[PDB]
RNA sequence: GCCUGGCGGCCGUAGCGCGGUGGUCCCACCUGACCCCAUGCCGAACUCAGAAGUGAAACGCCGUAGCGCCGAUGGUAGUGUGGGGUCUCCCCAUGCGAGAGUAGGGAACUGCCAGGCA
RNA sequence: UGGUUCUCCCCGAAAGCUAUUUAGGUAGCGCCUCGUGAAUUCAUCUCCGGGGGUAGAGCACUGUUUCGGCAAGGGGGUCA
RNA sequence: CGUGAAGAGGGAAACAACCCAGACCGCCAGCUAAGGUCCCAAAGUCAUGGUUAAGUGGGAAACGAUGUGGAAGGCCAGA
RNA sequence: CUCCUCCUAAAGAGUAACGGAGGAGCACGAAGGUUGGCUAAUCCUGGUCGGACAUCAGGAGGUUAGUGCAAUGGCAUAAG
RNA sequence: UCGCUCAACGGAUAAAAGGUACUCCGGGGAUAACAGGCUGAUACCGCCCAAGAGUUCAUAUCGACGGCGGUGUUUGGCACC
């Protein structure tokens, strides 16, 4: 009666803390968000948020929510 | 509820003046008195700031509070603004609508001068 | 009544009080007050026979540790998950 | 027997029994029968020994049962091969790690109680000892 | 540096990947090879990542 | 230097309850809506006139630990590497080391205008 | 399917993934070799920056589970 | 992940996969690893302390049994 | 037998089995864009019919709701 | 831009079902039947607990509910020869 899965969708991180990224490079992939679009960063329409500028990778919880953002910082 | 329904309409609204980095003009009514402030595009402290509470624009006015009365400051905050070399400011219109004196003050500041 | 023969912990952490529990002793607490938390280790059949009474974790004890005693109240005990055995012991400053 | 009254899942997998038990105080009544060993209990073997116990205090103080058989078992038919999906659910344990609390009692005397738990204990899988209530 | 000698006790056979890539980075040839390394702390750390198989003096 | 108001930093040690408290300075209800405006009906809300009233509600500030929330120390769990014992599953050496819970903390702390004695 | 014939030296796999009228075949990639290029590129360890939700634990959530107190509502003889 | 495949050698009696260890060639040289040291069969009939009496060692569970450290109990006014 | 979601899956990605559970082969000219508002489920009480539930009004509650369609990630600046 | 349940969904053709105990060939212990092995769910044998039955009386005999083993004697599992 089972037998079913789909096929992964390589979702996740793909450019960690610290790292220095291109604008316009992919920082993570992900359904919801679990992740905000801080400063220099788009959302995308899938919610993969990607680097508007170029500049390092930077991770932090910040607002009335506790929630993650990613920031770009140049 | 008054102010807890007015800062939900702002906080969308001042988003995306934070993502921008614009510089906010932006405005409080109240029953009587109007108030305006220009702040920098970091969210720290404004730069310049203009109300009817001071007393330079208390008995230059038939009444503190009305249309007349916020192109009072309209005049106010946008011609000490030019002197500091503050233009291409966003207008924030902190949760009220765009209709009555907050129009009438960014009308007024759109005549002497402020970049929207 | 209780008195406690104690000696300070040198080494702290998993592996030092499994030495401690395998040559028959365990190790135990003394927080609480002004004074900072003091590790020490107390013989396990001595006060395993002295724990078994009600009044040990009722009235004010006394440990003994290097020329102190300290007033103290038994606070919490982890014993041993199945066997009759003491694992620690908190005691509080009164 | 015991077994859930429902469940969102009809199969669970293996799993393991690793660790040590959490409930390993006498909670509520005054005497219990502490687990020594590791193993899982069926719903057939907490029955057997409730009953044991039950029948040897003449139906007198209130018993607890501490565990609960909420683990479906599979067990593939015979002369079936390997493979076809997983088997069909046949009985319930409750998997049982040293420390933990089985059974308690208390409104007997405590020498009926370790008559009784003596008796539960010649029903269960496990090495088991009689273990009363602490302060602290 | 005080350069410390380690020395390989044991063979690197059975063992992790990471472990004989510790071996190389300290330059350990063999068992009984000693070798002369300085004393830094990324050297005492590649010994405690191999300590059970060498041999420091 | 307290008081209020905007904007923030910060995101429960900042929240909530409970109690006390503040007036034309500010803020709030409040007066009226005829028109700008607007309610699938209501000037409730939004909005516009203008201050007669009141600080009741709201909103600040001050109390109180009742509740959240924060929370060591030690121990336990788990675990990388190495070596051991055996149904399962553990133990030693060493490195890292929780969660929960105790002691305790805790009634937030902070960058522009205006007000009143300084 | 079976056989494949002289010798040394150097290196040295795979039995995976993806497709397949495919599953004992084959193809691209992975791993092998030889060659030619190129960067303190690579590995190890230390320090730093990261993201986790696994082990553990826990029970607010989703379910499940005992026991106690339930301010219930009312089964239940029951009254009319 | 490691070994075999595609790796011989030493050990586990024998025993691809386990433990030790990676064979270029020679040597009638030495030190070691795992394993061992009474004889087969190379090396301790080693030294000191303890244990066991079953040939346990040298196959096994629930369970049974006066096999062989800390306390507790009712007495030289008698247990 | 292709596709999607979860778990297996070992806290990056990936990862098998005739493993454990579910879904898709569309819908929508608004259910898209934008701009201006708004904030739920359940419960208590009040009670024209009206009952556990129609509607209205308050209190509680704080998203237990809702997300055209599974499940998961999200969602109050709402993606409702 | 349209036409494909080419759904066996990287799609052999535009177009395709069976029988063979009359059979054949090329291979396979890559894979079944037999027997061997491994394993013991099952089977068989023993034991623990004792509710009970046995006029009283658990254990003369039997033994519910449950527990733990052995054997390699069946039915299997596996697919090593």
């Amino acid at each position: 009666r089972n037998g079913r899965d789909s096929e992964a969708k390589r979702l996740g991180v793909k450019r960690f803390g610290g790292e220095s990224v291109l604008a316009g490079s992919i920082i993570v992939r992900q359904r919801g968000t679990k992740f905000h679009a801080g400063a220099n960063v788009g959302c995308g329409r899938d919610h993969t948020l990607f680097a508007k500028a170029d500049g390092k990778v930077k991770f932090e919880v910040k607002g009335p929510k506790n929630r993650k953002f990613i920031s770009i910082e140049a | 509820d008054k102010k807890s329904a007015r800062i939900r309409r702002a906080t969308r609204a001042r988003r995306k003046l934070q993502e921008l980095g614009a510089t906010r003009l932006v405005v409080h009514r109240t029953p009587r008195h109007i108030y305006a402030q220009v702040i920098a595009p970091n969210g720290s402290e404004v730069l310049v700031a203009a109300s009817t509470v001071e007393k330079a624009i208390a008995e230059q006015l038939k009444y503190t509070g009305n249309k007349d009365a916020a192109a009072a400051v309209g005049k106010a905050v946008a011609e000490r603004a030019l002197e500091k070399g503050i233009k291409d400011v966003s207008f924030d219109r902190s949760g009220f609508q765009y209709h009555g004196r907050v129009q009438a003050l960014a009308d007024a500041a759109r005549e002497a001068g402020l970049q929207f | 009544m209780f008195t406690i023969n104690a000696e300070v912990r040198k080494e702290q952490g998993k592996g030092a009080s499994r030495r401690l529990r395998a040559a028959n002793k365990f190790p135990a607490i003394i927080y609480g007050g002004k004074e900072a938390p003091l590790a020490i280790e107390l013989d396990h059949d001595k006060v395993m026979n002295m724990q078994a009474k009600a009044e040990f974790y009722s009235e004010v004890l006394t440990i003994v540790v290097d020329g102190k005693e300290i007033k103290v109240k038994a606070q919490d005990v982890q014993r041993h998950p199945y066997k009759p055995k003491l694992q620690h012991i908190d005691f509080v400053r009164a | 027997m015991l077994q859930p009254k429902r469940t969102k899942f009809r199969k669970m997998h293996k799993g393991r029994n690793r660790g040590l038990a959490q409930g390993t105080d006498v909670s509520f009544g005054s005497f219990g029968l502490k687990a020594v060993g590791r193993g899982r209990l069926t719903a057939r073997q907490i029955e057997a020994a409730r009953r044991a116990m039950t029948r040897a205090v003449k139906r007198q103080g209130k018993i607890w049962i501490r565990v609960f058989p909420d683990k479906p078992i599979t067990e593939k038919p015979l002369a079936v091969r390997m493979g076809k999906g997983k088997g069909n659910v046949e009985y319930w344990v409750a998997l049982i790690q040293p420390g933990k609390v089985l059974y308690e009692m208390d409104g007997v005397p405590e020498e009926l109680a370790r008559e009784a738990f003596k008796l539960a204990a010649a029903k269960l899988p496990i090495k088991t000892t009689f273990v009363t209530k602490t302060v602290m | 540096a005080k350069t410390i000698k380690i020395t390989q006790t044991r063979s690197a056979i059975g063992r992790l990947p990471k472990h004989k890539a510790t071996l190389l980075g300290l330059g350990l040839r063999r068992i009984g090879h000693t070798v002369e390394r300085e004393d830094t702390p990324a050297i005492r750390g590649m010994i405690n990542a191999v300590s059970f198989m060498v041999k420091v003096e």
